[PDB]
RNA sequence: GCCCGGAUAGCUCAGGGUAGAGCAGGGGAUUGAAAAUCCCCGUGUCCUUGGUUCGAUUCCGAGUCCGGGCACCA
RNA sequence: GGGCCUGACUGCGAGGCCUGCAAGCCGAGCAGGGGCGAAAGCCGGGCCUAGUGAACCGGUGGUCCCGUGUGGAAGGGCCAU
RNA sequence: UGGUGUUGGCUCUUGGUCGCGCCUGCGUAGGAUAGGUGGGAGCCUGUGAACCCCCGCCUCCGGGUGGGGGGGAGGCGCCGG
RNA sequence: GGGGGGAACCUGGGGAACUGAAACAUCUCAGUACCCAGAGGAGAGGAAAGAGAAAUCGACUCCCUGAGUAGCGGCGAGCGA
C-alpha cells in the first residue's frame, strides 16, 4: 500500500455489510469499485461497492 | 396603525398561546374588516431554508375552507416561514379549528426526514387585516 | 494555615496526579499516569474579627463555617460575659459549639 | 482522527446583479544611459461537479488539491 | 491479442512440506452462490521464490451473545477490518 | 497565570444572548430606495389628510424614516402599461 | 484532674527505599520499616441511612470455609475481596 495505493471494503449493496476488504489504486481507479461478489448474509451474488475503509 | 386596529389589539395578549379552538372564537372577534376576511396560518419550519430535499411544499384538501372547495397548495419560503388560507372570517368556529388541525396535519406529514428542532417552532392565527394569536398546535 | 477553630477541619493529605493521552471515552487509546506524588490541601483559614461584650475577640476558621462565627455570637446574647477577657470569653463561645 | 479555512489573469491579490486592482509582458510618449514617471492594451467555467434564483465567483450539497489549527499514536 | 467476466469467492478441508516454539508453505475433495466454455473442464488472484510485524491497548461496520433486584441503558463479547 | 472563596458600597462605559417595540433592503425596465414569500379591493383622517417650521437620524445623494409646532379634507392602492 | 514510665500487642496522625518488574517511569516492595500522638490489660469495632437477590439475612469482633474465586492489572510483574 502507500499513499495512492490504498486499502478499501466492499458492502453488499442490499444489506449494507461490508464483506471483502481489498486494494486499488486511487490513480488507476479514481471511481468507486463495483464488483458482483457472493454476500454471505444474502446467500447469492450481489453488486457490492467500494467503502471507505 | 388605525384605531380600528389598535381596538382589536387589546383582545389578545402576546404571552397567552391559546387553543386551536381558544384561536377559532377569537377570529371572528379579530375580522372588523369590510369584507369577509380570510385567517391565514403562519408557521416556521425550524429547518433549514437555503437548501433542498428538507423543502416543505404540497397541498391539503381542507373539509371545508375558502369557501372563495379545498385543495390549497403551500410551500415554505426562503426563510424558515409556510403561509396558508385555511377559511373566511366566515366560517362556524367549528369549521375553522377543523381545517387549521387539518392543515397543519399536513405540514407534519410533509417535515423532511433529515430536519433538526421542533420544526414547528412557532405557529399562528390571523386574518387579513387583524393581529395574530400564537397556538399550540 | 492550620485547623479550623469552628469546624475542625485540618490539612489532609493528596496525591497530585498525572495523566496523559486520551480517555477511552473520547475514542482514546486509554489515560497514563505519568507522576503521582503526595501534596497538601489546605482549609481556606480566614481571620474572623467579632465584639462580644464590647472585646475583640478574633477567629482562624475555614471560609465554610464563617456565619457559624456570628451564630456563636448570637447565641453568646444570654451569657453572663462583661468584665471578662478575650481568652475566656472565646472559651465559652467555644463552650456552645 | 477532528475543527477552521484559501483556489478569482503570467505572479500576488480584494469582491446575491460586475468582473476587476498592483507590478510583470507589449505598444507609444520621454531619455546620452538605467530608471522613475505618463497614456493605451491584453492575461478568465472566479478549483470540480451538482443544486437555488429570472439569473451568480457570491447562497447551499458534494468532491479534488494545496494552506492553517488541535489532538492522538497500540 | 481479443470476447465474456470478478473465483483477488463464502462455509470447510483429507493429506502433507518445513519446523525447538510460534509461524511459514502446498493442497485434492464436499456444500453454497457464481464466471467462462459446445464440452472435457478450469477459476479460493498474479510463472515462482522478497514486497513484512506476534501480543497488548484502542478505532470503525456488523451480530444481538452477556447486561450486577427487574425492564432498558452504560459497558463488554463474537464476526469483519 | 485564568476561574473561584476570603470579597464589600457607589458610579460611568461596553459586548453576548433572549423577549418585545420600531426602522434599515437602491443591478437593471420603471411613477422610484421593490428584502422573501403569503393574504388581499380596500385602507388611512375629528383617535386630524395636503403641503409647511425644528428635524432622531439613515443615505446608494435621488430619497428613506420619525417624534413634534403650523394644519382643516384629501391622500394611497386594485386598475395598468 | 493532667504530666512520666511500660517487652511485645493496639488504634490514630504521618510515612520511605533497597527490591520485584531479569533495564524503567505507572505498578511492586507497602501503608511495610520508621517517626509521632494516644490507650490499656488489652486496643480497635459495634446495635444498620448494612448486606444484596434470597419474596432473604439481622450489632461488632475472631477462627475455618467460600478462594487464589470474583475481580484488579505498563491485562506486565504481580495484586486480591
Ligand atoms: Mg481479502
Ligand atoms: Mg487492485
Ligand atoms: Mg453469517
Ligand atoms: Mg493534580
Ligand atoms: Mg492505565
Ligand atoms: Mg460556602
Ligand atoms: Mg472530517
Ligand atoms: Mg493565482
Ligand atoms: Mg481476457
Ligand atoms: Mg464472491
Ligand atoms: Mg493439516
Ligand atoms: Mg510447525
Ligand atoms: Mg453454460
Ligand atoms: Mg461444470
Ligand atoms: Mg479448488
Ligand atoms: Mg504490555
Ligand atoms: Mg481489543
Ligand atoms: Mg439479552
Ligand atoms: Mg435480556
Ligand atoms: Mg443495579
Ligand atoms: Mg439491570
Ligand atoms: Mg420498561
Ligand atoms: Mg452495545
Ligand atoms: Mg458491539
Ligand atoms: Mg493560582
Ligand atoms: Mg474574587
Ligand atoms: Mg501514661
Ligand atoms: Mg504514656
Ligand atoms: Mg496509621
Ligand atoms: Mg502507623
Ligand atoms: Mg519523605
Ligand atoms: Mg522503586
Ligand atoms: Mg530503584
Ligand atoms: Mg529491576
Ligand atoms: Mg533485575
Ligand atoms: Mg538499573
Ligand atoms: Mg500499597
Ligand atoms: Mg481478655
Ligand atoms: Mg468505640
Ligand atoms: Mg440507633
Ligand atoms: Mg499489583
Ligand atoms: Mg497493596
Ligand atoms: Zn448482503
Amino acid at each position: 500500500a502507500s499513499e495512492v495505493r490504498i486499502k478499501l471494503l466492499l458492502e453488499c449493496t442490499e444489506c449494507k455489510r461490508r464483506n471483502y476488504a481489498t486494494e486499488k489504486n486511487k490513480r488507476n481507479t479514481p471511481n468507486k469499485l463495483e464488483l458482483r461478489k457472493y454476500c454471505p448474509w444474502c446467500r447469492k451474488h450481489t453488486v457490492h461497492r467500494e467503502v471507505k475503509i | 396603525h388605525g384605531k380600528r386596529y389598535r381596538a382589536l389589539l387589546e383582545k389578545v395578549d402576546p404571552n397567552k398561546v391559546y387553543t386551536i379552538d381558544e384561536a377559532a372564537r377569537l377570529v371572528k372577534e379579530l375580522a372588523t374588516a369590510k369584507f369577509d376576511e380570510t385567517v391565514e396560518v403562519h408557521a416556521k419550519l425550524g429547518i433549514d431554508p437555503r437548501r433542498s430535499d428538507q423543502n416543505v411544499r404540497g397541498t391539503v384538501s381542507l373539509p371545508h375552507g375558502l369557501g372563495k372547495a379545498g385543495r390549497i397548495e403551500f410551500r415554505n419560503d426562503k426563510t424558515g416561514a409556510i403561509h396558508a388560507p385555511v377559511g373566511k372570517a366566515s366560517f362556524p368556529p367549528e369549521k375553522l379549528a377543523d381545517n387549521i388541525r387539518a392543515f397543519i396535519r399536513a405540514l407534519e406529514a410533509h417535515k423532511p426526514e433529515g430536519a433538526k428542532g421542533t420544526f414547528l417552532r412557532s405557529v399562528y392565527v390571523t386574518t387579513t387585516m387583524g393581529p395574530s394569536v400564537r397556538i399550540n398546535p | 494555615s492550620k485547623v479550623c477553630e469552628i469546624s475542625g477541619k485540618r490539612p489532609i493529605v493528596a496525591n497530585s496526579i498525572q495523566r496523559r493521552g486520551k480517555a477511552k471515552r473520547e475514542g482514546g487509546v486509554g489515560k497514563k499516569t505519568t507522576g503521582i506524588s503526595k501534596r497538601r490541601q489546605y482549609p481556606n483559614l480566614q481571620k474572623v474579627r467579632v465584639r462580644v461584650a464590647g472585646q475583640e475577640i478574633t477567629f482562624r476558621v475555614a471560609a465554610s463555617h464563617i456565619p457559624k462565627v456570628y451564630e456563636l455570637v448570637e447565641r453568646a446574647k444570654g451569657l453572663k460575659l462583661e468584665g471578662l477577657s478575650p481568652k475566656e470569653i472565646k472559651k465559652e463561645l467555644l463552650k456552645l459549639l
